């Protein structure tokens, strides 16, 4: 009935605290060919839910996904849902070829088979992606701990009792980065520095504090520390850095030093709204010295531009050639050894402005004659590394972009130019 | 849910030396999510130790704090009579909280004789109908010392209460109220009232009376 | 600074209504955690809930089956608990306290802790204590207060005065089903015709 998969990648979803009311999965293993204004993306989610102890299935549509034409991807298919599903998920680019499915836990997505039960606990995520070349890439979130699923607890009882600050808080790519400058009555040396953030919305309740604990001594300048948000985890974790503006060594009593606080909670949905809430409690200690504990709040803004190009890392390689035979050797790529029992190396030219005419190179393992793709000899040698050659150039900067991957190991991609 | 199960108890220790309270948990707890916490009869409790090992602000270097995986020790090192209070270890981080059952800690202290006072009742207790006589125990350690009231040499049962205060922080002692409660014509119709106090390191059992209209 | 100002010393009936106030001050209300931890006369500290300031957000031991009802306003820093159910075993000291820093929603450890409030539930009335005088004689007076079947009360002497001297003695549960304690202050025996010792019960009224 559903798609067979092909070179899957299955994530270990681990929640950390509670749940705000998002659930929020990254996927960095999609490929997303650079320099190509005609690769579209279709792709379908697969959702298992738990309703009373029998499994579950949701299937979504979201479509083909153009890439430099749009970054929300909202679902326009449900049919293993309830009423409207498809206003609970959000399919979001981040930068560097990497999605982020968010979906809203205050709100049931499914109900088909009972009514009255609120046992819905959400056990795995699997997501389809549709490759230029064909491929069928999957990914297979499963959840280490599944949390169940409590709908509607009334969150719209904002408050404004905080200092409030004329700065806002942006979030791209669901990463926040905000600057506040604060004043501080101790010093440097005797400060002992502390931060909680607290992000309120239409039903989302974060709660980012540093598990560094506090500050166990503020340098002069650039204080670093690690920052852990409640809610789904992600690479990159969040960070927050307290930069000193004050030559103090013995403070003099009444003046309050300046200090720069910059703060980046990752793990930030859209579903805050527009003119959302920021809260930030920093507060210095000792011996119950002084640095009484604050707050300053602001509103907090999504962009709806990407921060980057969804483009993914891609290791640029030059090829000074000569008359026409010019030959690149593909290595291997990083978490594959000789036992593998499928490996695929795909390639064509940069800027593709046909679908059907340029994506013809193929090759696997049995394989090695491409359908349709001309001058490209493309030889699985030994050593089990790949060898691209190739002919009828001169005097014109062809540019390749080559892609390799393997069952259990991590898409990567080439550019190779070919000059002179 | 989570348990936890507090081993030692009661210590009951000399004025000084290390004393290891235990405290299990049935799960794998975090390292970090322990706490430990003194609580002074009569007051509130207040933290020892919260990362498990990390002593708060104004703890003294006595309380150490050990632990990993699921045995969690404290140790309070050098003892003395300000340090009486129960202890009890917490965790934190999961929804449900748990606290462990506590640990009542004594602090030893020389034999100390008891010094008796004898209170009869008061005239304007009288004009209530009720006679009451206190027999006053002010100081002594060993907690143990039995007061047995008298009326004209006749051993009075089930008409007395007796009160107990916890060892104190400043001495390690205790303190006994004895309350005979007679009647009003019960107390009019005999002459004497003596309360007996056979206690340790008296080596003689220490009788104070008086004669009712003195 | 921080302040936890417990409310109330309440003797409540076997329909339970009850109401703490627990003032807070001295720090942001609104970042730091508030926990409730009851203390019954059965040997244990048992937490029951706790509330976050800023979004509402609380939570309930699960022992108590959905008793607990926290709320709080932020106009004034207090946080107002409510466990009316049908109290059977539920006469215990609940304690206010505050997270000692930060945490993500109430995992932090108790750090400032209240006054605590003792609530008392029985079907009995409320009955007046009774004072008398414990005359002296060899070196030392009191005072007795008996009668009295609500719990909480306290004995002050001399206005404040005689700290290392004083001794207030627990309560004893009579046959009768009341309650009776003694203090008593140790004198010099030589300065009684001078100084005059003064004992000021306060529960109900206030008497010498
Ligand atoms: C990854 O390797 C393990 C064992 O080496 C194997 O069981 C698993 O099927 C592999 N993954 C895929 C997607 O084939
Ligand atoms: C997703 O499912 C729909 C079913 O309506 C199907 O038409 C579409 O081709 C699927 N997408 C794929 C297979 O990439
Ligand atoms: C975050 O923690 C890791 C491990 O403790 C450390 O290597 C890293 O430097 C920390 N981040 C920052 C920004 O210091
Ligand atoms: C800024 O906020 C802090 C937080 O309570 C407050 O104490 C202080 O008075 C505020 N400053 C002004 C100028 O209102
Ligand atoms: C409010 O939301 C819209 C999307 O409808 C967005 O374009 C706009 O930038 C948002 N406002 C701000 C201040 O970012
Ligand atoms: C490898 O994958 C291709 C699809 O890209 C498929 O046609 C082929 O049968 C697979 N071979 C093995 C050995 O998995
Ligand atoms: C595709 O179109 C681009 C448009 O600039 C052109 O440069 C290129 O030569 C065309 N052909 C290929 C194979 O990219
Ligand atoms: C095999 O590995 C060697 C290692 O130096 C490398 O030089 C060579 O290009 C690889 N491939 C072949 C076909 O030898």
């Amino acid at each position: 009935a559903l798609l067979v998969c092909q070179y899957t990648i299955q994530s270990l979803i681990h929640l950390t605290g509670e749940d705000p009311g998002f659930f929020n999965v990254e996927i960095p293993e999609f490929p997303f060919y650079p320099t190509c204004n005609v690769c579209t993306a279709d792709v379908n989610v697969t959702i298992n839910f738990d309703v009373g102890g029998k499994k579950h299935q949701l299937d979504l549509d979201f479509g083909q996904l153009t890439p430099h034409t749009k970054a929300v991807y909202q679902p326009r298919g449900a049919f293993g849902g309830s009423e409207n599903a498809t206003n609970l998920f959000l399919l979001e680019l981040l930068g560097a070829g990497e999605l982020a499915l968010t979906m809203r836990s205050k709100k049931l997505p499914i109900n088909v088979t009972t009514g009255e039960e609120q046992q819905v606990s959400l056990e795995s995520v699997d997501v389809y992606f549709q490759d230029v070349f064909g491929t069928m890439w999957c990914h297979h979130a499963e959840m280490q701990n599944p949390v169940y699923l409590i709908p509607e607890t009334v969150p719209y009882i904002k408050w404004d009792n905080c200092n409030s600050t004329n700065i806002t808080a942006v979030v791209r790519a669901q990463g926040l980065d905000v600057t506040l400058p604060l004043s501080l009555p101790t010093s440097a040396q005797d400060s002992n520095f502390s931060v909680k953030t607290e992000m309120l919305g239409n039903e989302i309740d974060i709660e980012c504090i540093m598990e560094d604990g506090e500050i166990s001594q503020v340098l002069p300048g650039d204080n670093k520390f690690n920052i852990t948000c409640s809610g789904y985890e992600s690479h990159v974790p969040s960070g927050g850095i307290l930069t000193s503006t004050s030559p103090v060594a013995t403070p003099i009593p009444g003046t309050g030093y300046a200090y720069s606080l910059r703060l980046t909670p990752r793990p930030v949905s859209r579903f805050l709204g527009n003119n959302s809430i920021l809260y930030v409690f920093y507060s210095g200690n000792g011996p119950k010295a002084s640095g009484g504990d604050y707050c300053i709040q602001s509103n907090i803004v999504f962009s709806d531009e990407i921060p980057a190009s969804q483009d993914m890392p891609t290791n640029t390689t030059d090829i000074t050639y000569v008359g026409d035979n010019a030959t690149y050797s593909v290595p291997m790529v990083t978490s594959e050894d000789a036992n593998s029992p499928n490996v695929t190396v795909t390639a064509f030219w940069a800027w593709p402005n046909n679908t059907e005419t340029d994506f013809k190179c193929k090759w696997t393992l049995t394989s090695g004659t491409p359908s349709g793709c001309e001058n490209i000899s493309g030889a699985f040698a030994s050593n089990r590394t790949f060898d691209i050659t190739v002919s009828g150039l001169g005097t014109a900067p062809k540019t390749l972009i080559i892609t390799r991957t393997a069952t259990n190991a991590t898409t990567t991609t080439h550019k190779v130019i070919f000059s002179k | 849910e989570i348990v936890l199960t507090q081993s030692p108890g009661t210590l009951s220790l000399s004025p000084g030396e290390r004393a290891t309270l235990s405290c299990r948990a049935s799960q794998s707890v975090a390292s970090k999510y322990l706490a430990w916490y003194q609580q002074k009869p009569g007051q509130a409790p207040r933290l020892l130790i919260y990362g498990a090992s990390s002593r708060a602000t104004g703890i003294p270097d006595r309380f150490s704090g050990s632990g990993s995986g699921t045995d969690f020790t404290l140790t309070i090192s050098r003892l003395e009579p300000e340090d009486f209070a129960v202890y009890y270890c917490q965790y934190y981080g999961s929804s449900p909280l748990t606290f462990g059952q506590g640990t009542k800690v004594e602090i030893k202290r020389t034999v100390a004789a008891p010094s008796v006072f004898i209170f009869p009742p008061s005239d304007e207790q009288l004009k209530s109908g009720t006679a009451s006589v206190v027999c006053l125990l002010n100081n002594f350690y060993p907690r143990e010392a039995k007061v047995q009231w008298k009326v004209d040499n006749a051993l009075q049962s089930g008409n007395s209460q007796e009160s107990v205060t916890e060892q104190d922080s400043k001495d390690s002692t205790y303190s006994l109220s004895s309350t005979l409660t007679l009647s009003k014509a019960d107390y009019e119709k005999h002459k004497v009232y003596a309360c007996e106090v056979t206690h340790q390191g008296l080596s003689s059992p220490v009788t104070k009376s008086f004669n009712r209209g003195e | 600074q921080v302040q936890l100002v417990q409310s109330g010393a309440e003797l409540k009936t076997p329909g339970a209504s009850v109401k703490v106030s627990c003032k807070a001050s001295g720090y942001t209300f609104t970042g730091y955690y508030i926990h409730w931890v009851r203390q019954a006369p059965g040997e244990g500290l048992e937490w029951t809930g706790w509330i976050n300031p800023n979004s509402g957000a609380t939570r309930y031991g699960q022992k108590f089956q959905g008793r607990v009802t926290l709320t709080s306003d932020t106009s004034s820093s207090t946080v107002y608990m409510e466990v009316s159910n049908l109290t059977s075993d539920d006469s215990a000291v609940y304690y206010c306290a505050r997270e000692l820093s930060y945490s993500i929603r109430g995992t932090g450890p108790l750090g400032y802790w209240g006054l605590g409030t003792l609530v008392t539930v029985s079907s009995a009335s409320t009955k007046g204590p009774s004072v008398f005088p414990l005359a002296p004689s060899t070196a030392a007076l009191g005072c007795l207060v008996k009668d009295y079947f609500p719990e909480p009360v306290t004995v002050s002497w001399n206005s404040g005065a005689l700290t290392s001297g004083v001794h207030t003695f627990p309560a004893v549960l009579q046959s009768s089903g009341l309650y009776s304690l003694s203090s008593v202050v140790t004198v010099p025996s030589s300065s009684l015709g001078t100084q005059t010792y003064i004992c000021n019960v306060n529960h109900k009224p206030s008497n010498t």
